[PDB]
């Protein structure tokens, strides 16, 4: 599964989390088996304006 | 006190049932002894614990 989120929201991509990305964008189950790999992509996804 | 042998058996069974029923009021480390209050207040990730 792949997506772009804000850095403060990286912690929400985990089982048992609450917020806007967890409760409304990408909810993970509590018995989730897997890995949440994430990296800073400011050099790819940022624009001046 | 002549029929104490039979009364003692009745009393022991009554105490055993009263003890078993009273154990439902114990929290056992949970936030509440009432299962309905836990399910009314919590979502599954905390309610299951």
């Amino acid at each position: 599964d792949s997506f772009v989120i804000r850095g403060d929201e990286v912690r929400q991509i985990a089982p048992g989390q609450t917020g806007k990305i967890a409760d409304y964008n990408y909810k993970l189950p509590d018995d989730f088996t897997g890995c949440v790999i994430a990296w800073n992509s400011n050099n790819l996804d940022s624009k001046v304006g | 006190s002549a029929l104490g042998k039979l009364q003692d058996v009745v009393n022991q069974n009554a105490q055993a049932l009263n003890t078993l029923v009273k154990q439902l009021s114990s929290n056992f480390g949970a936030i509440s002894s009432v299962l309905n209050d836990i399910l009314s207040r919590l979502d599954p990730p905390e309610a299951e614990v």
